[PDB]
């Protein structure tokens, strides 16, 4: 979308979850910098009126902040000139049964925005847990259309943010833990019409392959593999849902995202590479056809759901050639960098060297060389496998400073024991088939339940870390970087923090009401730079607190890794907004006062 | 099974030691119901049809009716 | 309690809801004052993990903050040296059926603290909605005892804060809207033993009268009136619950509180003065026996439940004589000032002159002269009655500046239509019997649903207001005053505000996450003055929002008066803490950082 | 009825015009069930008995058993 491209250039706006189509989360605003970030204080705040995890972050455009919540997925709009007034709200009516088929808390990763044209005014686009995608008039909040994009009776939900590019709304899928076959769908914003829909497994007619699919890398595999790497019809319930993030290159007119884990978690019930789960896609926008597809984790044994963030950059490779790239920190603990036109593998490095399911990724063959000692299988309990199923990286939307050429990665340091079990598939029921016990990795403090996070600054070409910092808990919510030399992120124990972009030194932090599982965002309004963040702990790490669980293997293995969270945070739900010296519209005390 | 031995491009799976090349008829046979397996696709096809009807009416009337 | 008296002298402590036994809510701390209050911004924050209304405020004693919540009434302790760590928690198990017999949201007005002696350690004391009173070890949070003080099956609940004086825990009662006969009970903190229990209606044997009851004012009434001002056994379900606040004079060894409304709201079903509902009590502490009782509202026709705050002072009367006083802003719109030794009526002035059920209170006869034009009765729709049942003052704990000799009153400007109806009594069911429509009063903006609050500064001897200020919504949560010349309060539309104590000029305000229905509190820690407040809107004014109601007469008449609240706030639940420049323990960024 | 006419100290109630001094037998008779009226006293007495038992045991053992 040409207008989104232009809007994203302005510091007045944050028009999509990733800030820009490249997913940089990079702000050129410098008002807040290394020398004054300690003066950052809350300007104003807003409670969402719901609890459970608050992922994603607000959008800001046209001088309005747009805020989403977890189930029932309410939307609020706020005029930034008077933040205490709710300009409009949208409160969906949903079957509460939708809660029961969400594996990992009733989270939602946020709104999208389409700027309007001469046939339709600007729209806010939201997803609902019960499977719907809804387009709302951005100014008024009134429904423009509502389409069905998932049926909870067969285990489908939606938690991902919709993604707008040109005049399409693209929505992914959730429910691999219930045997849902992944599907990605585009709707025309003007008419609500379905433009295409493509699947992660099955016949090529279902998967949507361009005639030149993987032409530059035929060894990745090409035709027929969506069935031939499965036994009989197991692909029909084969997972590969895409519930994370997208990137988009307007010049190539291609979008990029990863498909998720195969189902069930029990690897013995699905022999074969299980393509095209766990795959990095480069798809043509208008037709949705795949130009390349690289499978990161053939025959997944670990639930390394391949849905994580895509960050686009242009850098010179080791041969001195300028390359258009994507960089992608996977659940499996490898940071993938590919040429985003050809799909060529440029680098594939461990985000932490304790990762042990794979020895290395061979860049020539493109294959991860497995260490059988850390695989999983029926009849065996695998121990001290790194990463955990929760990943060395999960859904957090990270950042890339294009001047420093550094990616700022919010990382989990988590490992696990794992043992599969046999089970039947019944539509609408869970279909996991493994018992899991997750805990802090070797560099942390497993006996004390802490040291399960890291923040690292990474160069995708050299593979080196500019700096590495340990965190008390997994850094779940992503990161945002600015030309002020700052990297912002929130923590599960309830802080927003800023580190020095060059050294990683901790410069500032503030105790929010609840832990953070979304990313910071920033915007400038009437000359003042603001930093805002969701708070309200939840998602996978906090299922123990949120659902009152105690068994260490409960919450798909999360509960035993995060028992100490409840000593540092409780549930919550809201937005906190920060500025230098807490400068605020309400510094004019007459603003909003009765009778003016 | 280290992932490096490939049957064809894009197909490098091997059974682990002690395990069969195919699990049908084995202890690990999932014995999936084809009827159950097809339910997802049925649900999505039904939603596509209902969406299409909404789209046609929207084009006609200019206001969405769910 | 001698130790509580001593602890309350220090600015490091806030040891009871009223700050001190006189209920002054007055701080001598001057770090924050009228000329630097604009520098106040959040220091840190804490989500309670629950929603609905958050009444009361935290306590602070010997370096620890104690925090309570609405149902299910969880307790948190936090060491102020590291506010992000929860030192201990207490989470009661209660029948959720308790929610259904709460008339006016599942609020709780807070903790009490008993400072310990050689027989038992210091204790935190809490009430539960389901009627229990619980004593917890203050250091560890472990249960010391738990007694039954109400049975939800007959309509009893507990929302009031327990009150500690000497070694007694005193607890009130709730449920007049379900025909509960009011009872007040004392328990020994060491043993859990019930020391006395006295009722608001019935034979004198139940009410607990000293032989000298109303000796100085026999025209108030003395013996037998708990039955003789009722017809037959209607007093058995006659209301008079006490769910508000107490004050205590250690020298007189007397405590003071008000009893609530008679049941049902239908006045025609209970002919008679209905004593001793609606009564100001002065009772001996150790025996509980009443030394005086003044009925403010004989034969209530309006639900002016007489439970509001008591504030003690010593001032010269109009004749120049020093008097020991209590001052009490009633729901009925009259501010009562009595001699707290004799019970003598000193002044009884309208807190706003639009009050019209009463022409004036005759100080000689003690009687409110009724205007029959604004009474209620079967077969009649009463119109434009002021105050509303919600009162010109409700449960907010206000403040008194003893140097300025001014009471800072958080006031509601609300009037009503009212029409009773006949209904039967069934134990455990509601027993209201009136349809009510509340709206902003004449000085506000009825047609736009706003102008329903006031803040006024009041001298109890002259009856003069030093200043009067309008507020958009009713000021529900009380006020706190400091020798920095500041009056703090929170508002339903989600602000904490500071006004000039001398002029009422608005000096500062900050947008909290949710509306406020509790009072501000303050304390000094390691040389820094902090102001803290609960947020999380609810209680009677916000039942429309909290329970999704739309009928104007719903929520006992409140819904039609507060429809605009939802445009300014959503639900929430937490504590926000403020200091000059947001100074915080986490200014040391290493505090609480891993490792480890 | 303006509240200023008192048949005794503390008793100034009067029927409003057209209303009876007593409502028993009138159209306003609440006809309360006397056994319903007694239920909250019974409930309070039961709780008092249970608390007292807890208190006696507490004095003996030093640990509260609800
Ligand atoms: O398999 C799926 O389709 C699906 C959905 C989700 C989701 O929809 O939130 C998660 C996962 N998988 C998953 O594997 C996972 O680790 C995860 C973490 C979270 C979270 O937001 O904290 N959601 C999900
Ligand atoms: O009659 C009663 O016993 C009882 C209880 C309460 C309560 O327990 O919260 C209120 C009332 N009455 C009442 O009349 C009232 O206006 C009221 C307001 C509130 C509130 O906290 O917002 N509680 C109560
Ligand atoms: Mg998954
Ligand atoms: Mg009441």
């Amino acid at each position: 979308n040409d207008k989104l491209v232009e809007l994203s250039k302005s510091n007045e706006n944050w028009v999509m979850q990733g800030k820009d189509f490249s997913g940089t989360h990079y702000s050129t605003a410098k008002q807040i910098n290394k020398d004054n970030v300690k003066k950052l204080r809350p300007s104003w705040s807003f409670s969402t009126g719901v609890l459970n995890g608050h992922e994603g972050a607000p959008l800001v455009v046209n001088g309005t902040m747009y805020i989403h919540t977890p189930f029932p997925n309410n939307t609020f709009a706020i005029d930034l000139d008077e933040p205490g007034v709710i300009k409009w709200e949208h409160k969906p009516k949903q079957d509460p049964a939708a809660r029961a088929v969400a594996c990992c808390d009733v989270v939602n990763r946020g709104l999208a925005y389409w700027p309007g044209d001469d046939k339709a005014p600007a729209m806010i686009v939201k997803s609902l847990l019960d499977g719907h995608v809804v387009a709302l008039n951005a100014e008024t909040g009134e429904e423009y259309w509502k389409v069905e994009n998932g049926d909870i009776s067969v285990g489908q939900t939606e938690t991902a943010a919709p993604f707008v590019a040109k005049d399409l709304v693209i929505q992914g899928s959730s429910g691999a833990e219930l045997g849902v076959r992944g599907y990605v769908t585009a709707y025309d914003i003007h008419t609500g019409e379905m433009v295409w829909r493509w699947y992660a497994t099955g016949p090529d007619a279902d998967v949507g392959l361009d005639k030149d699919f993987n032409k530059h890398n035929p060894h990745y595999g090409q035709k027929g593999l969506g069935t031939s790497t499965w036994e009989d019809n197991a692909w029909k319930i084969g997972g590969g849902t895409n519930w994370g993030w997208y990137a988009y290159d307007p010049q190539l007119d291609m979008f990029y995202y990863g498909s998720g884990n195969p189902a069930p978690w029990n690897e013995t019930m699905r022999p074969g590479d299980n393509k095209w789960t766990m795959t990095i896609w480069g798809r043509d926008l208008e037709t949705g056809l795949a130009k390349f597809g690289y499978q990161k984790t053939p025959h997944d044994e670990w639930d390394y759901a391949g849905v994580n963030v895509m960050m686009l950059s242009e850098q010179k490779d080791k041969n001195g050639k300028m390359r258009k790239l994507l960089t992608h920190p996977d659940r499996n603990g490898i940071i993938y960098t590919l040429d985003r036109e050809t799909g060529d593998l440029v680098s594939a490095n461990k985000m932490d060297d304790t990762a042990n399911w794979v020895k290395k990724v061979d860049l020539e063959t493109g294959l991860p060389i497995r260490d059988p000692e850390y695989g999983t299988r029926m009849g065996h309990r695998s121990r001290d496998v790194c990463p955990s199923a929760m990943g060395f990286h999960n859904q957090g939307f990270d950042s890339y400073d294009p001047k420093r050429e550094l990616f700022y990665l919010g990382i989990n340091h988590l490992c696990m024991d794992w043992e599969p079990f046999m089970l039947p598939y019944r539509a609408g029921q869970f279909f996991v088939g493994a018992n899991v016990w997750t805990y802090p990795g070797p560099k942390g403090d497993r006996q004390n339940g802490i040291g399960s996070g890291q923040v690292k600054a990474y160069n995708a070409i050299t593979g080196e870390f500019a700096w590495e910092k340990m965190e008390k808990f997994s850094v779940w919510g992503g990161t945002t970087a600015t030309e002020g030399g700052l990297v912002f992120y929130g923590t599960l124990d309830g802080f927003i923090k800023a580190r020095d972009a060059d050294t990683g030194k901790l410069l500032w932090k503030f105790k929010l009401p609840s832990g953070v599982i979304g990313h910071p965002m920033t915007y400038t309004h009437k000359g003042t730079q603001y930093v805002a963040i969701n708070y309200g702990v939840g998602g996978w790490p906090a299922v123990g607190l949120v659902f009152d669980l105690n068994d260490p293997s409960a919450g798909l293995g999360a509960v035993g890794a995060f028992k100490e969270l409840a000593k540092n945070t409780q549930m919550g739900g809201g937005v906190m907004v920060f500025s230098l010296d807490g400068k605020s519209p309400y510094d004019d005390v007459s603003l909003g006062e009765y009778g003016m | 099974y280290d992932g490096t031995k490939c049957k064809a491009a894009g197909d490098c799976w091997e059974a682990k030691p002690g395990f069969p090349d195919k699990i049908k008829g084995s202890k690990y046979d999932p014995k999936h119901s084809e009827k159950e397996l097809n339910k997802q696709d049925a649900a999505l096809k039904a939603m596509e049809k209902r969406n299409a009807e909404r789209v046609e009416q929207f084009k006609k009337t200019g206001k969405w009716v769910y």
